[PDB]
C-alpha cells in the first residue's frame, strides 16, 4: 500500500480500497489504507453507482478500528458530500439526480448517505459539506415531495433514517412525508402504524393533520 | 378475510406476549365425531388425552359451550370409538357423542341410491 | 370527475380492464382528491364500477368508503355548527317521513336503498364495525 | 455444546441482579434460564439463591403452570431447598393444581419430594388429582412418579393409590421398575390384603 499512493489509479485505488474494506478483521492494518485515504480523496468526476460504492465501504470499516482512521473517515466524508452536493444539481443527461423521475432510485441513494452518519461520534462534530449535503438532499425531497410518495413503491422506508439524524432540519421533512401521506390517505399495515406512532411519541410533534390520521388508523 | 388481505396484524406479530407461549427451550439460538357437554376450559390436549383412549386423531376442535369436532385417523379408530365412549366422565364434563353418518362426499354417494331408486319408483308409478 | 367518467365509460362498453391500470387510476384519485373533494355520489360510482368488474385491490375501495364518510360527517358537523350558531343568538305518516327522506337525502346526497347496500358490502368485507 | 465455563456465566448472572433486573422479566424466560443453568451443574451456587431471592411476590400470584413446574424442576436439580420460597410455591399451587396435566403432576411430585418438603396436606392434594386422572397416564409419568425418592409416604390412603395401581402394572414394563415397586409396597399403610393381591402381579 505504500507505492501505490502514487503507482495506482483512481478506480483502481478505490476498488482495493472497497476490497480492504470487505475484508475480515483479523487480516486488517490501518497503516495500509491510511495512504489509500489520501490517495482516493482525490477525484474529479465519478458515477452515482460508484460513490455509493464508496459510500457502503466507509460503512464497512471494523468497529474496534473506526476510532483509529477517525481523520481519514473526516476527510472521505468531506470528499463524498462536496461530490453529491455537485452532483444533486447536475441534469439527468450526465446522471444528475435532479432530472431523476422514479422514488425507488433516489431512495438507494440518500439512504446510504445518511447512514452513513453513523461513523463519527457524538462528542465531534460533522463535516461542513455532510451538513450541507444533508441540506441538498432536504431541499431535493421538499421541491418534489408528491410524485415520491404517490408511487407504487411509497419512499416509507427512508423515514427512520432522517430521524436517526440529530439534525432537526431532517425531522421537519420526515414530518413532511407523512403529512402528505396523511393528506393522501394511504394504508398501512399496523407494525407500520405502531412505528410512526412510537416515532411520534418519542420525539414530540405537535402537527394536528397527522394527529387525526394517526388516531384513525390506530 | 379480504379485509386483511394478508396482514398478519398483531396476532402475528413479535410482542413480547407471543414469546411467552414458545416455551420450547431458545435453544438452537436463532366420520368426524361432533361432542358435547364438556367444559370450555377443557383444552383440546385434555381433548386428545381423554378420546386416544378409543382410537387416533388427526385434528380436534371445540367450540363455545362444550361442542367439539374430532377427525380420526382410520375408519377403525372410528368404529370402536361411536359406541365405545359414549356418555364417559371426564373433569365433571360427562360427553354426549353424535356421529355424521352423512359426509361432503357421502352425500354424493347417497345421490346415486336417491335417484336409481327414484327410476324405480318412476317406473312403478308409469306401469 | 373526468377519471369517474372514463371509469363509467369503460363500464358502459363491458370491457374487460388491465386491473392494475384501475388500481393505478384509483391511487391517483387520492392525487387529485387533494385539488377538489370529491362529491359522495361520484365516489359511489366508482365504488359500484370497481364492484362490477372484479376489482380487489381493498385500498381503491378503502379511500372511497372513508370519501363518502367523510362528506357525512362534514355535512353532519356543518349542521351542528349551525344549530349552535343559533344557539348562540340567545296520511301523517308521510307528513313525518318526508322530514326523514329529505334530511337523508341533503346529508349523504343518496338514497336508503343504495345506502343500504353500501353497508352490506362492507360488512361483507368484514370492515371493524 | 455442554461447554462447562462457569467462570464466564457467574459474571452474567451477577449482572442480572446488579441492575435490578431480575424482578421485570418474563416467567417463562426465567424457567428457561434457570432450567438451562441446571444442565450444566452449576457451581456458584450462592449467586443463583441471590437471583431467586430478588423476585418479589407480586410475580409468583399469577405465573401459568407451565414456567411454575419448569421452575421448581430446575431448583430440585440444583439441589436448593430455600425455605420461603417453598412457601410461595405451595400456596400458589393450591389455584391451579387442577390446571396441571398428568405430565406435570408426576414431575412436580418427585420435584418436591426430592428437596425435603414437608407440607403433607399440598401433595396429598397433588396424589388426589393424579389418580383422578389414573386412566390418563402414560410409562413416562408412571416412571417419574413412582420411581420418586421416598414415595412410600405418598401411599398413604387406600383411596389415593388404588386408582392408579392397575394402570401401573398394565402399562410400564421395565422388570426393574417392577421390583423397585414391589419393594416400595411393603412400606406403606396400605392393608395386608391389598398389599399381597398388587404384589401378585406387579412382580415380574
Amino acid at each position: 500500500a505504500i507505492r501505490f499512493a502514487e503507482e495506482s489509479d483512481l478506480f483502481s485505488a478505490v476498488q482495493l480500497f472497497s476490497f480492504i474494506c470487505q475484508q475480515e478483521k483479523e487480516a486488517i492494518s490501518p497503516d495500509a489504507v491510511k495512504c489509500l485515504a489520501e490517495r482516493v480523496i482525490e477525484g474529479k468526476d465519478l458515477d452515482q453507482e460508484t460513490v455509493s460504492v464508496l459510500c457502503r465501504a466507509l460503512r464497512s470499516i471494523p468497529r474496534p478500528h473506526r476510532p483509529e482512521l477517525l481523520r481519514e473517515i473526516g476527510e472521505m466524508m468531506e470528499f463524498l458530500g462536496g461530490e453529491v452536493k455537485e452532483l444533486l444539481e447536475l441534469p439527468v443527461a450526465k446522471g444528475g439526480l435532479k432530472g431523476d423521475v422514479s422514488a425507488g432510485d433516489i431512495q438507494s441513494f440518500i439512504s446510504k448517505f445518511l447512514s452513513l452518519d453513523g461513523l463519527l461520534p457524538a462528542d465531534h462534530d460533522r463535516p461542513g459539506t455532510y451538513m450541507a449535503a444533508i441540506v441538498a438532499c432536504v431541499d431535493y425531497i421538499t421541491e418534489r415531495l408528491e410524485d415520491i410518495v404517490s408511487d407504487e413503491n411509497p419512499p416509507f422506508s427512508i423515514i427512520p433514517h432522517l430521524l436517526n439524524i440529530n439534525m432537526e432540519e431532517t425531522r421537519r421533512c420526515g414530518q413532511a412525508i407523512i403529512r402528505e401521506a396523511a393528506e393522501q390517505g394511504i394504508h398501512f399495515p399496523t407494525l407500520q402504524v405502531f412505528r410512526f406512532l412510537l416515532a411520534l411519541g418519542d420525539h414530540n410533534m405537535r402537527d394536528q393533520r397527522v394527529y387525526r390520521h394517526l388516531r384513525n388508523e390506530f | 378475510n379480504p379485509w386483511n388481505d394478508g396482514d398478519a396484524g398483531w396476532r402475528g406479530a413479535a410482542t413480547g406476549a407471543r414469546a411467552n407461549r414458545g416455551r420450547g427451550g431458545f435453544r438452537r439460538g436463532r366420520q368426524r365425531v361432533q361432542v358435547s357437554g364438556l367444559s370450555d376450559e377443557t383444552t383440546w390436549h385434555t381433548l386428545k388425552d381423554h378420546l386416544r383412549q378409543a382410537g387416533e386423531v388427526t385434528f380436534c376442535k371445540v367450540f363455545s359451550g362444550g361442542r367439539a369436532v374430532v377427525e380420526f385417523v382410520t375408519p377403525e379408530d372410528a368404529a370402536r370409538a361411536i359406541t365405545e365412549l359414549q356418555a364417559s366422565e371426564l373433569e365433571g364434563a360427562t360427553l354426549f357423542l353424535r356421529e355424521d353418518r352423512e359426509d361432503t362426499v357421502l352425500v354424493n354417494t347417497r345421490r346415486k341410491i336417491r335417484e336409481v331408486r327414484d327410476a324405480q319408483l318412476r317406473a312403478r308409478k308409469e306401469e | 370527475h373526468e377519471l369517474v367518467r372514463v371509469l363509467t365509460a369503460f363500464a358502459r362498453a363491458k370491457i374487460v380492464p388491465p386491473k392494475r391500470f384501475l388500481a393505478l387510476l384509483g391511487r391517483r384519485f387520492a392525487v387529485l382528491n387533494k385539488r377538489k373533494k370529491l362529491g359522495s355520489l361520484p365516489s359511489y360510482r366508482a365504488f359500484v364500477n370497481l364492484y362490477k368488474m372484479g376489482h380487489d385491490q381493498m385500498n381503491t375501495f378503502r379511500f372511497l368508503a372513508d370519501c363518502i364518510l367523510e362528506t357525512i360527517d362534514s355535512n353532519i358537523k356543518a349542521e351542528k355548527k349551525r344549530l349552535r350558531l343559533a344557539q348562540l343568538q340567545s296520511d301523517p305518516h308521510l307528513l313525518q317521513n318526508l322530514r326523514a327522506r329529505e334530511r337523508f337525502k341533503r346529508l349523504t346526497e343518496l338514497k336508503p336503498s343504495m345506502f343500504t347496500k353500501l353497508l352490506l358490502v362492507l360488512a361483507r368485507f368484514g370492515a371493524p364495525h | 455444546k455442554v461447554f462447562k465455563q462457569d467462570r464466564i456465566l457467574k459474571q452474567c448472572l451477577d449482572y442480572l441482579v446488579e441492575s435490578n433486573a431480575a424482578v421485570k422479566l418474563s416467567a417463562t424466560s426465567i424457567g428457561a434460564m434457570l432450567n438451562s443453568l441446571a444442565a450444566i451443574r452449576f457451581t456458584y451456587h450462592r449467586s443463583v439463591k441471590q437471583f431467586m431471592i430478588a423476585i418479589s411476590t407480586e410475580q409468583w400470584s399469577e405465573m401459568d403452570a407451565s414456567p411454575l413446574v419448569k421452575i421448581v424442576s430446575a431448583m430440585a436439580k440444583l439441589s436448593l431447598r430455600l425455605p420461603q420460597v417453598l412457601v410461595h410455591v405451595g400456596d400458589r399451587l393450591l389455584d391451579v393444581y387442577t390446571f396441571l396435566s398428568p405430565l406435570d403432576t408426576a414431575l412436580v411430585i418427585n420435584s418436591l419430594q426430592s428437596i425435603g418438603y414437608g407440607n403433607d396436606e399440598v401433595l396429598m392434594m397433588l396424589m388426589r388429582h393424579a389418580a383422578s386422572s389414573a386412566r390418563r397416564w402414560d410409562e413416562v409419568s408412571l416412571t417419574l412418579l413412582f420411581g420418586a425418592s421416598g414415595v412410600h409416604r405418598l401411599l398413604r390412603n387406600v383411596e389415593v393409590a388404588a386408582p392408579l395401581l392397575e394402570q401401573a402394572a398394565g402399562k410400564t414394563s421395565s422388570p426393574h421398575l417392577r421390583q423397585r415397586i414391589a419393594a416400595s409396597l411393603r412400606r406403606s399403610a396400605l392393608p395386608r390384603a391389598l398389599v399381597q393381591s398388587s404384589t401378585s402381579l406387579l412382580t415380574g
